[PDB]
This record gives C-alpha cells, sequence and structure tokens, in this order.
RNA sequence: GCUCCCGGCGCUUCACAGGCGCUGGAAAAUAUUUUCCAGCGUCUGUCGAGCGGAAGGAGGGA
C-alpha cells in the first residue's frame, strides 16, 4: 500500500554481484532492467561530490541512439537525486574546448549520451578512465565488430589496469544476427568484449518477480493464400518504368562526383539518378507485394518526395530530371486511379464502395491483415486498443498508413476506434500526402501513440529497439520476421497481459516460418540452459584472452600526451579535415581513395606484396599532402583503407595539423601558436590577440 | 520433378555410350545485380538444350535436366478473394 | 597538356610568361582533382589580392589629386571589389580557363556571363544574378601569377592598366556610392 | 463482410431464390447473384426452392437526445430493399422487437 | 449492474496518493476471465500484483506527473465541473423556484 | 550532402569436406562382381572474397 517501488530481491542480488565483479545483466525489457541500472548507479555515487583533482569520479551512461540516450537521461533525473547532463551530436560537442568540458564535468554527476561522444571524449583526453567510476553500457549486444561500443571497450586495453571503471553491461538479447547456432562461443565472446560475465535471474521466487513486469504474449499465426499472376496494369507500369530508366541512363546531368563500390572494385551510378531509380524500384516491390490501391497511396508518397527533391534542387539540369521524374509519377499514378474507377458499377453505396475496392484491389495479404484489424477491433474502446504494426520498408509504412486512413474512413464499426499513425528512422519520410511546403502539425507521432491520441503504429523496426512504449494488447508483424533479435524485442514489446502475437506468413512458407520459430526458441532455451548449469570461480575473463580479442586489428597511436588515435576512427578523422580546409561552398572535395592493380602493386612493394591488397590515397590538392600514401599490405580492401587513412592522420599529425589531440586545429590554436610571436607586444598593455 | 542429380546422369548416359563428355556454355547473364538471370548451355555431339535458372547452379542442372530425358524421348484482373473462416492458429 | 588555347589566354591577359606553372597555379581551383603537380590558386590570390589593392591605390593616389580623401577611397573600394573584377574576368573571356569541377560553380559562371554579354560587358549597378567569387580570385591570381614570372612591378602594373583603363575611365568620372 | 446484426421483418413464403430481383436488375437472380458475389465464400445454396427473408437494418447510435436532423432522402434511404436467404445467414433466436 | 473489480476499488479508493498514477494505459493490464468477471468478482491475485506493479512503475516512466484524471475519472465516479457551471445551477435552482 | 558502423537476404568467384556418375590403371573372385588409385563432371555442406537491394544507428558539416 505505497506509492515508492522498493528494490526487489533478484534486483538487490544482481546489484552485489556488480559492485565486488563486474558483469553483463540480461533481463526481459522493462521497467527491471532500468531500475537495476539505476541502482548500480546509484551504488557508485561514492565520490560524485568530490571534484576530479581532488580524487573524484564520475559515472557515464552511454547509450545507442539519441533518443534512448534523452529517455535514460530524464529517467535517471526524475529517479534520482543527480544532476545528469546530455550530450550528444546535436550539441554541437565537436567544436568544444578544455576549459567548457572540465566545467561540463565539473557540473554534472551523471553524463548520458551517444557512444561516439564519449568515444571522442575519451580518445581526446577531456577525462580519463580513471575519473570514471562505473560506466553503463545499455543494448550490450549491438557491441560488436567496429560498432562504438567495442572501440570504448578497447579503449580499456590501453589505460591503467588498476584505475578501470566498472562495466556493466544492460540488454534484453544477447545475440544480435541469426547466429543461433553454437550459442557458447557467442555468449564467451560478447562477455570477453566487456570485462565481465553474464549474470541472470536463477531462483523460481525471483522469475515470479521478473515476471510481474515482463511478459510471455501468446503467440499466434495468420495465414494467407499466396499467389503468384499479377496485373496488367503492372505490366504496362513496368514497362513504363524500364523506358524511362533507358531515358535517364542518358539524361546527362552536370558533372557529378565519381561513384563505386563499397571495396572500390565496381562503379556506380551518381547518386542523385540512383536515389530516383531506388524510389521507383521500391514503388515497384510495393506495388507487386501489397496490391494497387497501395500503389496508388505509394505513388502519391513518391509525388511528394520527386517534388520535395526538385524544390530542394540547385542545378537546372536536376530540375528538369525530378520534372521527368514527376511526370513519369503523375502517369503512373493516373494509371492506377483508372484502373480502380472501372468498378464503380457494382453500386453507389460509395462508403461501402471504398471498402468494396480496397478488398478488391489488395493482395490477400493485406484482405487478411484487414479482415484480422476489423476482427481484433471491431467495436472496442479507443482508449483500450494500443497495438503496433511492424514491416520492413520505409515507404511500406507510409503506404499501409494511408491504405489504413482510408480503411477506417470506409467501414462504420472501425471509424471511430482506430487512430493509424506511422514512423520511420533515419533518413525520415515526409509524413505528408500534399506536398505541402509548411505544415502546422507539430506532434510527432512517438509523441501521438505515446499521449493515448494515436493507437495505431506503423513502424519498420524502430520501435523494436530503444525508445519506451506503453504496453501493447496487439502487435502485428506483418512482414517476415528476419533476425533472432527482432523477433524477441518485437514479442517484448506486447507486455501487457494477455496481449496478442501476431505473425503474417504466406502458405507457402509456413514450413520454413515455424522452423524458423523454432529455432529462434531453442536458441532462447539454450541461452537459458547455458546461463543456468555454468559455474565459474574467476567469473572474469583472463588478461590473456582479453588481450588476443582485440590484437587482430592494427595497433592504435598515442602520444606522450595521452590521447588516442583509433584506427577505425582514422577515416572520420581524415574526413573530418578535409572538411575544414575549404574556404568555399564549392571548395569541398573528398580524398581520392584509389586500389593499385597487380603491376604497380608489385613494382611499389617488391616481392613483399603478393596475395594482398595495398590502397594509395590522393590527398586534395588545397592540402599539404600530395605524397600520395600507401598502406600497407594487408588482407582485405577494408582492412588497406583503414590503414591508408591511419597512415595520413598519422602524417597529419607529424605535421602539426593535428593539435596533439588527433582532432584538426582550428583558427584559434593557429593564432595562438603565432600570438607569443607576432603581438609579444601586446603584453604590456593587458590585452592578447 | 527433377528429384536428383539430374546432371551426374546426363554424364551417365552420355559416357556409357563412348560419347563425348556434356560440354556447358554460359551463354547471357541479365537482370539487376540482386535478380540476375543466368543462361547455362549444354552440348553432347549434335543436340543442345537450354537451361534458364537464377543461379548458373540450378539453369545448369535444368539444361542437364532437359538434355537428360531429350536423351530419353529422342533415343486475371481480379486478386483472388479470401475466405472470413480464418483463425489464429497457435505456434 | 593543361592549358588549352594558351596562346589565346595570354593575347587576352596581356602578358607571355615565361614559367608557366604560375598561370597553372592562378588557373586551378581546388575542386579541380586531376591537378597533382601544384596547387590552387588561393595561394596566388592571397598575394595577388594585396598587390593589387596597393597598385590601385598608389595610382589614384597619384592621378585622383582633386577629389576629397573619402572619394578616394569610395573609388578604391569600388575599383578592388569583387563584383568589379569579376566583370574585368567575364570582359577579357579569362572565365574559359578556369580549371575546376563544380556543376554549382559552372552554372553560376554560365549564367553570370550570359547576364554579362547582355549587358555588353558593361559594369552595370552593383552587378539580380549571384556574382561568383571564382571570377574576381581568379583575375588576383593571375595578377600574381604575372607579378611573380616577371618580378617587376612596372610590368604588372602596365598588365593591370592593361585591364582596368575602361573602369579606371568610367569611376574617375563618377563614384559609385551605396 | 458486414458482419453487423440486422432485424428480418416479414418472410416471404411465395419468394424463392433464382427469382428476378425487381429493380434494376431484372435479368439477375437472387441464386445467381449470390453465386457471383460469394460462392468461392459459400460454395453453394442448399434448400434453393424454399421461403426467403426481408432485413432491415439497426442503427448504431446509443445516444438518442438530440434531433438527427438531415436530408435523409427517406424513398431513396427506402430503396435499397434487403432480401435475403435464410440458410446463409446466422439466426438468433432473440426477438428484434426486444 | 456492473463496477471496476471490488479488489481494485478498494485500493483505488482507499488510497489518496495511489489514486494519482492509474491511468487508462494501466486499466489495459485489466483483462480478466469469465471466471472473475462473473462469479468471482475481483482480479485474481496475479492480475492484481501485475496491475499494482505497473501502476507504481508508472512513477518512473515518461508517464510520471502526467493527469489521467480525464478519462479514467468515470471509473470511479469522480468528474470535473467548472465554477461557472456551479454559480449557474444555484442561479438555475433559484429561478425555477421564483 | 558526405563518411562510418551493425545485422539480415539474394547472386558471383575461390579453398575444404563428403556423396554420386563413369573412364582408365592395379588387385581379388566367377563376359560378370568386388577392392584400391588417378582423372573429369556434378550433388550436399563449410570457410574466404566480391556484387546488389532492403532495415537500423551515429557523427562531422551548412
Amino acid at each position: 500500500e505505497d506509492v515508492e517501488i522498493k528494490p526487489r530481491g533478484y534486483q538487490l542480488r544482481l546489484v552485489d554481484h556488480l559492485t565486488k565483479s563486474n558483469g553483463i545483466v540480461y533481463l526481459p525489457t522493462g521497467s527491471g532492467k532500468t531500475f537495476v541500472a539505476i541502482l548500480v548507479l546509484k551504488r557508485f555515487s561514492q565520490d560524485f561530490d568530490k571534484p576530479i583533482e581532488s580524487g573524484g569520479k564520475r559515472a557515464l551512461f552511454m547509450c545507442n541512439t539519441v533518443e534512448l540516450a534523452r529517455q535514460q537521461a530524464m529517467a535517471v533525473r526524475r529517479c534520482t537525486n543527480f544532476k545528469v547532463g546530455f550530450y550528444v551530436g546535436e550539441q554541437g560537442v565537436d567544436d568544444w574546448t578544455r576549459g567548457m568540458w572540465s566545467d561540463e564535468i565539473k557540473k554534472n554527476q551523471v553524463l548520458v549520451g551517444t557512444a561516439q561522444v564519449f568515444l571522442d571524449m575519451v580518445t581526446q583526453t577531456y577525462v580519463a578512465l580513471s575519473s570514471l567510476s562505473v560506466v553503463i553500457i545499455d543494448e550490450c549486444h549491438h557491441g560488436t565488430g567496429h560498432h562504438p561500443f567495442r572501440e570504448f571497450m578497447r579503449l580499456f586495453t590501453i589505460a591503467n589496469q588498476t584505475k578501470l571503471p566498472r562495466v556493466v553491461g544492460l540488454t534484453g538479447v544477447l545475440i544480435k544476427g541469426n547466429e543461433i547456432t553454437n550459442v557458447a562461443t557467442k555468449l564467451k565472446e560478447l562477455e570477453i568484449t566487456y570485462r565481465g560475465n553474464i549474470i541472470t535471474v536463477s531462483d523460481t521466487k525471483e522469475m515470479e518477480n521478473v515476471m510481474l513486469y515482463a511478459t510471455k504474449p501468446t503467440e499466434v499465426m495468420v495465414s494467407f493464400p499466396h499467389q503468384e499472376q499479377v496485373l496488367t496494369v503492372t505490366r504496362l507500369i513496368s514497362a513504363e518504368i524500364e523506358k524511362f530508366y533507358v531515358s535517364l541512363d542518358l539524361m546527362n546531368i552536370g558533372v557529378q562526383p565519381i561513384r563505386r563500390s563499397k571495396s572500390l572494385q565496381c562503379l556506380r551510378d551518381p547518386s542523385k539518378k540512383s536515389f530516383v531509380k531506388q524510389l521507383f524500384n521500391d514503388f515497384l516491390y510495393q506495388m507487386k507485394e501489397y496490391g494497387i490501391y497501395a500503389a496508388s497511396i505509394a505513388i502519391i508518397s513518391l509525388i511528394v518526395e520527386f517534388d520535395i527533391k526538385r524544390r530542394q534542387a540547385e542545378t537546372l539540369s536536376v530540375k528538369l530530371m525530378h520534372r521527368t521524374a514527376l511526370t513519369l509519377c503523375e502517369k503512373i499514378r493516373h494509371l492506377l486511379v483508372q484502373k480502380l474507377q472501372d468498378m464503380t458499377y457494382d453500386d453507389d453505396d460509395d462508403n461501402v464502395n471504398t471498402e468494396e475496392v480496397i478488398m478488391n484491389f489488395s493482395t490477400p495479404k493485406v484482405q487478411r491483415f484487414l479482415m484480422s484489424l476489423k476482427v481484433s477491433f471491431a467495436d472496442k474502446d479507443p482508449k483500450d486498443i494500443c497495438c503496433l504494426v511492424f514491416v520492413e520498408r520505409r515507404y511500406t509504412c507510409k503506404c499501409i498508413y494511408g491504405l489504413l486512413l482510408n480503411y477506417i474512413q470506409s467501414t462504420p464499426e472501425l471509424r471511430n476506434v482506430l487512430t493509424p499513425q506511422f514512423m520511420v528512422g533515419r533518413n525520415n519520410i515526409s509524413p505528408d500526402f500534399e506536398s505541402v511546403l509548411e505544415r502546422k502539425w507539430q506532434k510527432s507521432a512517438i509523441q501521438q501513440f505515446r499521449d493515448g491520441n494515436a493507437n495505431l503504429m506503423i513502424c519498420s523496426s524502430v520501435l523494436e529497439e530503444g525508445i519506451d512504449v506503453q504496453a501493447c494488447n496487439h502487435v502485428f508483424i506483418l512482414d517476415p520476421v528476419k533476425t533472432f533479435n527482432m523477433y524477441v524485442q518485437s514479442k517484448g514489446r506486447a507486455r501487457t497481459t494477455e496481449a496478442k502475437f501476431v505473425l503474417f506468413t504466406a502458405d507457402k512458407e509456413r514450413e520454413k516460418t515455424i522452423q524458423q520459430i523454432y529455432q529462434y526458441r531453442k536458441a532462447h532455451n539454450d541461452i537459458a540452459e547455458y546461463l543456468k548449469d555454468r559455474v565459474l570461480e574467476k567469473t572474469e575473463p583472463e588478461l590473456y584472452e582479453i588481450k588476443g580479442h582485440f590484437q587482430d586489428d592494427i595497433d592504435p597511436f598515442t602520444n606522450e600526451n595521452g590521447a588516442v588515435l583509433l584506427p577505425n576512427n582514422a577515416l572520420a578523422i581524415l574526413h573530418r579535415y578535409c572538411q575544414t580546409i575549404p574556404t568555399d561552398a564549392f571548395g569541398f572535395v573528398i580524398p581520392w581513395f584509389h586500389v593499385l592493380q597487380e603491376d604497380e602493386r608489385d613494382r611499389i612493394f617488391g616481392v613483399s606484396a603478393k596475395g594482398k591488397h595495398v590502397i594509395s590515397i590522393n590527398m586534395p590538392v588545397n592540402c599539404m599532402l600530395r605524397d600520395t600514401i600507401y598502406s600497407d599490405p594487408m588482407d582485405n580492401v577494408k582492412t588497406a583503407k583503414i590503414s591508408a587513412a591511419f597512415k595520413a592522420c598519422k602524417v597529419l599529425y607529424s605535421l602539426g595539423e593535428l593539435n596533439e589531440r588527433f582532432v584538426p586545429k582550428t583558427l584559434k590554436e593557429r593564432v595562438a601558436s603565432i600570438a607569443d610571436v607576432h603581438f609579444e607586444h601586446w603584453n604590456k598593455y593587458g590585452d592578447s590577440v | 520433378k527433377t528429384v536428383g542429380n539430374p546432371i551426374g546422369w546426363l554424364q551417365e548416359m552420355c559416357m556409357q555410350r563412348r560419347w563425348p563428355p556434356p560440354s556447358y556454355e554460359t551463354e547471357t547473364e541479365v537482370g539487376l545485380p540482386h535478380e540476375r538471370l543466368f543462361t547455362i548451355a549444354c552440348s553432347i555431339l549434335n543436340y543442345r538444350e537450354m537451361g534458364k535458372g537464377k543461379s548458373k547452379k540450378i539453369a545448369k542442372r535444368l539444361a542437364a535436366h532437359r538434355m537428360w530425358m531429350r536423351l530419353q524421348e529422342t533415343p486475371i484482373d481480379r486478386y483472388e478473394q479470401v475466405s472470413k473462416d480464418f483463425e489464429f492458429i497457435k505456434i | 597538356g593543361f592549358l588549352i588555347n594558351h596562346y589565346y589566354l595570354e593575347k587576352n591577359l596581356g602578358y607571355t610568361f615565361k614559367d608557366r606553372r604560375y598561370l597553372l597555379q592562378a588557373l586551378t581551383h581546388p575542386s579541380y582533382p586531376t591537378n597533382r603537380i601544384t596547387g590552387s590558386y588561393q595561394e596566388l590570390e592571397f598575394i595577388g589580392n594585396a598587390i593589387l589593392d596597393f597598385l590601385i591605390s598608389a595610382y589614384i593616389f597619384e592621378n585622383n589629386t582633386k577629389m576629397n580623401p573619402g572619394a578616394l577611397t569610395d573609388l578604391r573600394s569600388a575599383l578592388v571589389n569583387n563584383t568589379t573584377l569579376a566583370c574585368i574576368c567575364v570582359r577579357h573571356r579569362l572565365h574559359f580557363f578556369i580549371l575546376a569541377e563544380n556543376a554549382k560553380l559552372s552554372e553560376i559562371i554560365s549564367k553570370f556571363v550570359n547576364f554579362q554579354e547582355s549587358q555588353g560587358h558593361r559594369v552595370t549597378n552593383y552587378v539580380n544574378v549571384d556574382v561568383p567569387k571564382a571570377l574576381g580570385d581568379v583575375l588576383e591570381a593571375l595578377i600574381a601569377a604575372v607579378y611573380l614570372d616577371c618580378r617587376d612591378l612596372q610590368r604588372t602594373w602596365e598588365v593591370i592598366f592593361n585591364l582596368f583603363e575602361p573602369e579606371l575611365q568610367e569611376f574617375t568620372r563618377k563614384v559609385p556610392i551605396n | 463482410n458486414y458482419d453487423k446484426p440486422m432485424l428480418v421483418t416479414k418472410v416471404h413464403r411465395e419468394l424463392t431464390p433464382l427469382s428476378y430481383m425487381e429493380k434494376n436488375q431484372q435479368d439477375k437472380t437472387y441464386y445467381e447473384f449470390t453465386m457471383s458475389k460469394y460462392g468461392n465464400r459459400i460454395g453453394d445454396v442448399v434448400h434453393k426452392d424454399k421461403f426467403m427473408i426481408e432485413v432491415r437494418d439497426l442503427t448504431e447510435q446509443l445516444t438518442f437526445y438530440v434531433h438527427n436532423r438531415g436530408k435523409f432522402n427517406a424513398k431513396s434511404k427506402a430503396k435499397m430493399k434487403v432480401i435475403l436467404i435464410p440458410e446463409l445467414c446466422f439466426n438468433f433466436n432473440f426477438p428484434g422487437d426486444l | 449492474g456492473i463496477s471496476l473489480p471490488h479488489n481494485v476499488l478498494a485500493l483505488w479508493r482507499e488510497n489518496p496518493e495511489f489514486a494519482k498514477i492509474i491511468g487508462p494505459h494501466n486499466l489495459r493490464d485489466l483483462a480478466l476471465g469469465d471466471e472473475e468477471s462473473l462469479v468471482k468478482g475481483n482480479c485474481s491475485d496475479i492480475n492484481y500484483n501485475r496491475f499494482v506493479e505497473g501502476c507504481r512503475a508508472n512513477g518512473q516512466s515518461f508517464y510520471a506527473g502526467a493527469d489521467f484524471s480525464s478519462e479514467v475519472n468515470f471509473c470511479v465516479g469522480l468528474v470535473t465541473i467548472p465554477n461557472k457551471v456551479i454559480a449557474d445551477t444555484l442561479e438555475a435552482l433559484l429561478g425555477v423556484i421564483v
């Protein structure tokens, strides 16, 4: 009979385990996983008040995405008496100096932000690892390969061992991809990436207490027939798009930057043409997948996108290309509308005519989806229903949103119960179907869904991770599940009691999707049992395996000041430097990466580079480097490119273009380096340049 | 209906008979990289059968199957509606 | 190989070069990627700006003794304006030899040269069409290239006066005040 | 697709399937229209020569305090007379007047 | 004839500090079956514990400090009326008496 | 606008493993069967590398 939440037995046990030895906590997504984080944050607050110069320490809460960082910062601000800071790339952190970072850390006890911000924070000696009492990693399953989490963990192998912080990993799922087989080595590698083992709830009472906030929703399958025959209008539109592609291949826009493949063997089309081709191919996919009405909505979306691009275009040739694209989109829309209108001979009642044409001009997938939506929310209370619809493609979100708007304002029973809404990830799509230059609507889709204004969300893998969403009774995975983490986290989204989890799969893939779900469940069971039976007294990986984990990549470079140049950050730093050098809007040129041929590689490197790849980088004309820095002979092209960028950054630092912190020198440092020799007489008058 | 290894059988029927070994030719590679359709041709003395497949693998296999059973022969306007009796099958 | 219509440019500019690499540096925009033997024109234009400003100021100080110093500094600012340098560069058809690879810059230069031809290469009122700083910067760059090649401020002054004679004569009769 | 409950008013003993529609569909019978619309859903119609029924739709509102003023076009509203085959519609035992 | 479960009503009314955090999203957790809704009269121990835990966790999520009264007042019989309406109904009683 | 990162899917080209199909050589048994080896082609799976679309994330910069 109280409001304040008390820590549970399992949370206390996890905190006590974490305080003596670092590790990873693996708990279902919800309030427990953040409460345990807050508790371990509170336990390491002994030296919060004392400043760093007096032996003080801080706590670091490093997240994966900016929205999750803001979310956790607000949570810890409202749940603890500490003052927390928010540090993301939107704050302009790059141009932050020594003193105003120093007072910043002096001000806030807990620092919350994205991984890259804290990575550049540490690598530029703004703080030391000895200055952090505890570091908090949430969504630790992202820390694989060259992710910023793994680079931050790599930073631990360089600093002092006796003054390292405490590492804590929060996750709801351990495996990121489909490497479900052989769980043991994957879990061992994840534990080696951090400096502790995975701990989870063990006692039956502990599991029951955890069950009070997590849920295992019932998962059901909705079979729909799969057909291959296609309409004639689809063939006509495909022929039109092919003809337009042929015409656009010789559009002859102004000279464009050369685009190549990821490894630089094969050439690419210009990005401006690739955008149009991608949009039209996506529209074709949606037309083939969801139906003619879906194509009618998607062509309006394409109209809006092309109109926006034409408005933002700067060159007349680009505007002409976008005008041709808009002409094609208008022709396609007119054809689709003509096809839709040749059914009105059935009846005159338009309210049922809209539903009938929608159900007649959509593939069985969409028809079955709409029937399930109707039978699930027939005449219920809008305040009582709160569901998410998961689809793969970004434009599928908008297309289904428009189709759902029409269907809702087409059926009497669903008219006042469902309010659809949609959102996509980065490179956001215009949420308007009319291409208006400006709209007065300001409430974001996620904010509307949180506030209860909208009860029907159509999202594309964005809401699977990070963002907190209130418990949803229904979750519709319209597109087939692809990854184990996606399945686990979407299943965990339906966190309310008796919640329903819905899978939409065609008839021909029923066996394969059932087998995939069975492998996912068996992977979950092996994870549970491996965390169950395994016992270790040391409970921490040894130094030798931690060293062996990171020795595969290139050894980082540190100077006498302690700043560390990570080879994985070398390309980013180099592109950052090439950005500040130009003194004009049109002066931007990125370094030219060139892969040496066999004869050139032999002639340059002797007989010591057979079977290996080398990359030569040509710095722009303005910069001091004109020596065509050659990468070391590496196994593949990516390592060669990284080595080339690393050597370029090192030679730039030796030339003084990096201000002994591997961040490009600004104008202020350049004039400060010259004040004492050219403006020495200013000192006697109490002024400095 | 191609239950087995059609091209193993093809080589079998060819070079039991002292016939020349089956030659394979990759004629065309058409389509986008994510939807490339490959064309393998098979020639055995004066007979030549065509093979289309999404990969050179299945294209060659089907070409050889055509060669194989040819060696034996010669010694809508509307999306279909869905019923409303669907149910949520447990998994 | 980089320098095409070499005689055309030398004849229009009024100077013959003994070492052509200064000209290459003058005509090399930073966006031009295939020039790997000599830097851009920013170095050259930095010196050329001061050289041209000093020479113009010296001439107006020597000859224009009738007008008050306020009019003298107004005339100085008008003669070295980037717009005036752009009109002078276009009038002598020096934009044909700019080594650049930017589409937007090329379109801007083409629009400006079309507008200038519409006015018959006459300096209009401080020009609705944007003026690219590239023309003025490259003109200053070739000025500094002449100075460095000849090592004679008198020959450089002869070149600058030959380029500026119409603008000098017109601006000495009326002062553009804005 | 309209699963809302409705009220049956009279049953037509003299009427039977395969009978011509009285308005605008003289060439179209109830039986063949029902097949052409929902054959894949119903399969076939059994008891083909028995009676049929006439149904009327019920209002979906629940608040009747304010007057529902509008141009209903009462003749046009009554134009869509609905005649249904009995065994194809699920029948409650609940009285309609209640 | 129907109301909220007896146990949740008792918790809601007999705890003013706990009544300001129950919201519509918390009420979705109260999905009782036929037995609870018909014979038992109140939610089971597991459902009650889960609902209480969700309401407590409301204070740490983004819902902290929110005002759910506008959507949950009718459940407990509370209602909000402007003071102008109160003055006007006093005057209306005076007027009818006059 | 650019760069980077993570995962999944589809094809291409190399290495390894096994099977199949036979030709030839060696051996055993009664033209026939079996054993060993070499060659060619394939079928199944695994490790590398590349190409392409699709999803998510971050940063610098205007």
